[PDB]
RNA sequence: GGGGUGCCCCCACCCGUCUUGAAACACGGACCAAGGAGUCAAACAGACGCGCAAGGGAGGAGUAUUGUGACAACUUUUCUCGUACUGAAAGGGAGGUGUGAUACACCCGUGGCGUGCGCAAUUUGUGUUUUUGCCCAACACCG
RNA sequence: AUCGAACCACCUAGUAGCUGGUUCACGUCGAAGUUUCCCUCAGGAUAGCUGGUGCUUGUUAAGAAGUAUUGUGCGGU
RNA sequence: AGUUAUAACAAGGCUGGGUAAUUGAGGCACCAAGUGGGCCUUCUUCGGUAAGCGGAGCAGGCGAUGC
RNA sequence: AAAUGGAUGACGCUUAAGCCCCAUGUGCGUGAUUGCCCAUUAUUCCUUUGGUGAGGGCGGCUAUAUGUGAGAAAGUGUAGCCCUCCCGAUGUAGACGUGGCGUGGGGGUGAGGACGAAGCCGAUGGCGCGAGCCUCGGAUGGACCCGCCUCUAG
RNA sequence: ACGCGCAUGAAUGGAUUAAUGAGAUUCCCUCUGUCCCGAGUUACUAUCUAGCGAAACGACAGUCAAGGGAACGGACUUGAA
RNA sequence: GAACACAAGCGUAAAUGCUUGCUUGAUUAACGAUUUCCAGUACGAAUCGAGACUGCGAAAGCAAGGCCAGCGAUCCUUUGCGAAGAACAGGAAAUAUGAACAAAUCAUACCAGAGGUGUCAGAAUAAUUACCACAGGGAUAACUGGCUUGUGGCGGCCAAGC
RNA sequence: GUUCACCCACUGACAGGGAACGUGAGCUGGGUUUAGACCGUCGUGAGACAGGUUGGUUUUACCCUACUUGGCUGGAGAUUG
């Protein structure tokens, strides 16, 4: 709304807030990121001090599909499972089945305490997460 | 045209406006960074004893206060 | 004339009204105004104090956290004590990280709709700040708990990445232009 | 503007004494520093190594790190409208033990004792009294003297 | 009591501007009416208001409608931001306590230390417990 | 009636660190002409001075002081 | 798992006993403006015959302010 | 010893109205400790405004028709809920605040007008620190227009 | 006429030349209001009237001396008209 | 009161000077910390350390240049390190990539130096305008005025002499 | 072109200065200081020279005040009591 700028309140004060003595000019510093290695270098350097140079191999057609891969820890899988499921199974009883392709995961990172013994079909896993998995009665089954 | 070249007049009354900060205490940030490594070494030592003993006192405490009750 | 040397550097910003437009929060605010005012408890006046915060001041609180909290306190109560209530001004969310809680009793401005489930569910109840004024007026057997703020993405940029010593994140629009070789970098340490 | 280095104005600060020259005795090597201890920071100018910048000279602060050779010191540094405490590395010949808690620690040993003492003072001239003279002069700035301040 | 005109005693350099300094022998200034100058869009950040919350939100489209109809209603997402980071890359990927030298056994849980709102329990004001948020210094775990 | 490069329309509202202008009231506060770097010296970025928003606290002092006392160091006008 | 030929030292901890006037709010952040031509006086001063001249140190002022 | 006639500010002043010092009411070698004049300063009284403000009241049973009477809101900000008390108040560039003022149009709500709308005029007064608002008269006009809450801007 | 010429000189043309020139310079004769030193007269204006009838410029204004002041005031201080 | 490469200051006598003998601490040094300039940034220089291999000493010990002045970013070019073998599997131990897969060349990345910017926090750069143009500046010259009076001009005081 | 200077004469004598280096809407335009052109020196050149030479538009008052003359007419509580 143009009720609520600051031009409303500096109507008769014939500055506008830009001063008597350094006024209200048009660039008086350059257009853009300009003089970034000359007059602008302090800021630059402060701030952004990775801007200037390279770094690294390249990578032409880079096909961004081929390399999905999502993540979830051991620590979040309640999350796919239903409510009553979560403390119905316990080691030696028939436990849920969770596939992560389904809920959108790849990755079975092991992060955490994990709460309830299930069955996860997975891509890739971790050493971590094999090992604490298997100690808690579940097991991993490899997708593709 | 010439101008003036440098002063220091006004640069005390600046500075007082808020005042000259005292220092920060020395129990603030106390860490040998850059030290005599083997004193440095047996410290870290002596640190891990400690915290293994400090987690066993609490456990004794509260199996005490726990037959009480 | 005055002297009035260091007179104005020492007025504190201070707040004595909300600037929500929630009508129920004024509610509340009208109703510990007037208990802060007549009963010397300093409970009191410290609920008021806090339901004026804005929304970024009043940080949320986890289940997780006060689960924690809570058996920290209570393993050391006596025979026949009771468990206290904890009380937050700002929102309770849930934790799938926990999912075996005990009985609470938990008063707050909001409950999510996942917490709300998992603290009934577990025996506990969930209250109002109009009900804790009704059954504990002056705070007796209550604890008091606030919320984290410094994990937030805006307390990460604070400062300046370029200095020694600093490990602060910049507001990077390309990514991959400010990428930087391992060498040439800053300092990561200073006393 | 013009040739500011490390040893700008040391001329008379880094100045040894008169018949007062040579390098540190036995008594100065014998010196013990420990971690937390108060010293004071004064360049010696026959030893070249270790050597203080001129503004920590006459400068008193605490040891944080004691090394084969060396003591590294904390000294506050007023910047600009802040107090910067500032670290250096210096030989064991720039540095002495500092006496400012000596009147303090003499302090707390006198009250245990008095304490001890107690389980086991001064006069006033401020306040007035009687004078007997015996004998009373004058002061009548005699003309002779006005004659004596002439050279 | 207010309003208009005259008079008396006293007080009183011409407005706007640049400038260290303007009443200036510094510039713009005959009078009146109507016009006349920080706006719209897009990316990001901070403060404040509102909804939901380990999840939040779509867009494009579609389903049902002379009717306040270019409105309004409706549709484990199909996309995006976030819950995990790290390395140039190939790649890998983070809980606690106890006991031993992809090790073994448990899971109602702050890794330990210091300063710490409020609450709880004692003494007649003092000392103590748990400490929330925050900060300091030492571990540990991931690349 | 135009010439050290005619006239007409268009790109064109060309760019200007430079000159001129910039339209209601009351209230709470209130400066700087200095540091470092820049083909920089009629301009910027950077710190300082200022405002707003606060956070954490306290009720005699917590990490208080453009001031004294006592003790103990420094100096070459 | 530091030093010393070893009582003794270093360093990190645990458990019980005793402990310089007079003025007064301490600490920590975030976002941003104007400014970056100055000038005068006291005392100390450098260049110049000198200057209502040029250049500095300390403090107070005008600029921004009348009475 | 210099260039228009002209400056202790002017007139003037010489038992100074000049230079260096000393005193003070009524009564100056008998009242020991204020001869008198002028501030946006100090003390004190009244009023306004803002607070790092400080206290207090707010569960309305004492009794009462007309031909001692009106209010009282649990509250940042208004015609401030009311009553006491304390401390500050100037300011260029600049920042921020305001149940702060005003203009064209949208959504709501409530009115006004041929017994005279908007516009225009004024020794028409009243209210507000102010931006402004409102009544009055027209020996003006002849058909539309406004109060309040919100949204919007050429 | 003379020539150690700051720094003359040969088609970057040297020297000399009758005739010609609204070209630059010096002197002489004649002549005169150019001057000593100004005076008188004419026609058209200006000046007054009838008719007609602009512009430039215009902060506000319009007596001086001294003072101080942005170091040369109409406005300010004191004085004099 | 000599010397210590050079400018100056400080310092030093069984030495920091001179002679002599042996040597290569002028190497490497896991991104350890710090001072000076300072924005508490970089560059240059310097101080205190931990590890390897050493030099000189009978030893304690001294030495990672000659004390403090003597030097240089991004991009690009160029050099050095990733020797040979061992592992039934990428692990505490084998540099990585060229994206359909294999063999040999080639190119490119990651770490440490070198080629240079002296306007030295680092554009690639010759004149003239009296035929001249534009935006401005009394922040800045030429003429009046103002302060000063060296110079110019005009005078006093003392008295060696004429 | 000069200010200055230097000569010839007269005279009692041929002193020195200021007034925005008095005085350009009072004049004149010789000098200086645009554009044309020639010489010398300098420059590879375009061109330069506080070196010489010749030719080169001088605009407006009818306003206020000052000054010079010229007239009309009030006024003693200096217009009133
Ligand atoms: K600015
Ligand atoms: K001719
Ligand atoms: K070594
Ligand atoms: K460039
Ligand atoms: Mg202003
Ligand atoms: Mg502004
Ligand atoms: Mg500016
Ligand atoms: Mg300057
Ligand atoms: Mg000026
Ligand atoms: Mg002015
Ligand atoms: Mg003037
Ligand atoms: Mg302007
Ligand atoms: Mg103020
Ligand atoms: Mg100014
Ligand atoms: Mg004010
Ligand atoms: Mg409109
Ligand atoms: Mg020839
Ligand atoms: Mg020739
Ligand atoms: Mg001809
Ligand atoms: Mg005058
Ligand atoms: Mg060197
Ligand atoms: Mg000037
Ligand atoms: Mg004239
Ligand atoms: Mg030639
Ligand atoms: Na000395
Ligand atoms: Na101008
Ligand atoms: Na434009
Ligand atoms: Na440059
Ligand atoms: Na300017
Ligand atoms: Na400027
Ligand atoms: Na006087
Ligand atoms: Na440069
Ligand atoms: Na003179
Ligand atoms: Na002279």
């Amino acid at each position: 709304p143009t009720r609520f700028k600051k031009t409303r309140h500096q109507r008769g004060s014939t500055f506008c807030g830009y001063g008597r003595v350094g006024k209200h000019r048009k660039h008086p510093s350059g257009r853009g990121n300009a003089g970034g290695e000359h007059h602008h270098r302090i800021n630059f350097r402060k701030y952004h001090p990775g801007y200037f140079g390279k770094c690294g191999m390249n990578h032409y057609h880079k096909k961004k599909n081929t390399t999905w891969k999502p993540t979830i820890n051991l620590d979040n899988l309640t999350k796919l499972m239903a409510k009553d499921e979560a403390m119905k199974a316990k080691k030696g009883e028939a436990l849920p089945v969770i596939d992560l392709l389904a809920n959108g995961y790849s990755k079975l990172l092991g992060n955490g305490h994990l709460q309830a013994p299930c069955i996860v079909k997975a891509r890739w896993v971790s050493k971590l997460a094999d090992k604490k998995i298997r100690k808690a009665g579940g097991a991993v089954v490899l997708q593709a | 045209a010439k101008s003036k070249n440098h002063t220091n007049h006004n640069q005390s009354r600046k500075n007082h406006r808020n005042g000259i900060k005292p220092p920060l205490p020395l129990y603030m940030y106390n860490s040998k960074r850059g030290g005599w490594l083997p004193a440095l070494v047996n410290t870290r030592r002596v640190r891990k004893n400690n915290q293994k003993a400090a987690l066993k006192a609490r456990r004794e405490r509260l199996a005490a206060h726990q037959a009480a009750q | 004339g005055v002297d009035l040397t260091g007179v104005q550097k020492k007025k504190r910003v201070v707040r004595h009204h909300t600037y929500s437009t929630n009508p129920y929060i004024k509610l509340l605010i009208k109703l510990y105004k007037f208990l802060g005012k007549r009963t010397n408890s300093p409970f009191n006046k410290l609920i008021h104090k806090r339901l004026l915060k804005s929304r970024n001041n009043r940080a949320p609180i986890s289940l997780s956290r006060i689960a924690v909290c809570m058996r920290r306190r209570t393993v050391w109560l006596k025979k026949g004590k009771k468990s206290p209530i904890a009380v937050i001004v700002g929102d309770v969310l849930d934790d799938v990280r926990m999912t075996r809680i005990p009985a609470l009793r938990i008063c707050a401005l909001r409950f999510s709709k996942s917490a709300r489930e998992r603290i009934t569910g577990a025996g506990g109840e969930c209250l109002t700040f109009d009900q804790l004024a009704m059954m504990a007026p002056t705070g007796k057997n209550t604890m008091l708990l606030r919320g984290r703020k410094s994990g937030r993405e805006s307390v990460k940029h604070f400062g300046a990445a370029g200095v020694p010593g600093s490990h602060a994140k910049p507001h990077v629009s390309s990514r991959g232009k400010e990428r930087q070789r391992s060498s040439k970098r800053r300092h990561a340490f200073r006393h | 503007v013009h040739s500011h280095g490390y040893k700008c104005g040391t001329r008379h600060l880094f100045a040894k004494k008169f018949r007062k020259h040579g390098v540190p005795s036995v008594s100065t090597i014998l010196t013990n520093f420990k971690v937390g201890d108060y010293v004071d920071v004064v360049a010696d100018a026959a030893v070249r190594a270790g050597m203080p910048h001129k503004y920590y000279h006459g400068r008193t602060g605490i040891v944080w790190n004691v090394t084969p050779r060396g003591v590294g010191v904390i000294i506050n540094k007023p910047v600009r409208n802040r107090t910067v405490r500032k670290r250096i590395c210096v030989r064991f010949e720039h540095v002495r033990k500092s006496r400012c808690q000596e009147a303090f620690k003499q302090k707390l040993k006198d009250l245990e004792a008095f304490r001890a003492a107690k389980k086991a003072k001064k006069v006033s001239t401020r306040n007035g009294g009687f004078v007997c003279p015996k004998k009373v002069e004058v002061l009548a700035r005699r003309t002779a003297d006005y004659e004596a301040m002439i050279p």
